[PDB]
């Protein structure tokens, strides 16, 4: 973990997925399948309905992870005018401004992205 | 590359409000 996400506070998790309504017991294919929330919102989805992969889901589960629109920058910790751009890691979905990697970015990185952390 | 909107349309967006758990 980033010294910033170390102990700091997470809301409480919304047991029901908030894509196909299911519980922890039920995904899309009427299987259990555990739920992965939203440190700072609380709600919540199945990896298979988030689209992770299983070497993803198995790297959130042990991070401060955030949803799609509370995902804030790992570098400056915002959010701000770029957002909409913001680049999510493929191996823990951190999100980084492509102007806050290291080195800063021009142009959207073609393919798989691995971030600074943890290339 | 993922990016905020690349993930969105992946999920297809939240069920529908009023369905969604309190
Ligand atoms: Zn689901
Ligand atoms: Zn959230
Ligand atoms: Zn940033
Ligand atoms: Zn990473």
């Amino acid at each position: 973990s980033l010294p910033h996400e170390k102990d700091k506070p997470v809301a409480e998790p919304i047991p029901i997925c908030d894509f196909c309504l299911g519980t922890k017991e039920q995904n899309r294919e009427k299987k259990p399948e555990e739920l992965i929330s939203c440190a700072d919102c609380g709600r919540s989805g199945h990896p298979s309905c988030l689209k992770f992969s299983p070497e993803l889901t198995v790297r959130v589960k042990a991070l401060r992870w955030q949803c799609i629109e509370c995902k804030t920058c790992s570098s400056c910790r915002d959010q701000g005018k770029n957002a909409d751009n913001m680049l999510f890691c493929d191996s823990c979905d951190r999100g980084f401004h492509m102007e806050c990697c290291d080195p800063p970015l021009t142009r959207m990185p073609k393919g798989m992205w691995i971030c600074q952390i943890c290339r | 590359a993922r990016t905020k909107q690349t993930a969105r349309k992946s999920t297809g967006g939240k069920a529908p409000r009023k369905q969604l758990a309190t």
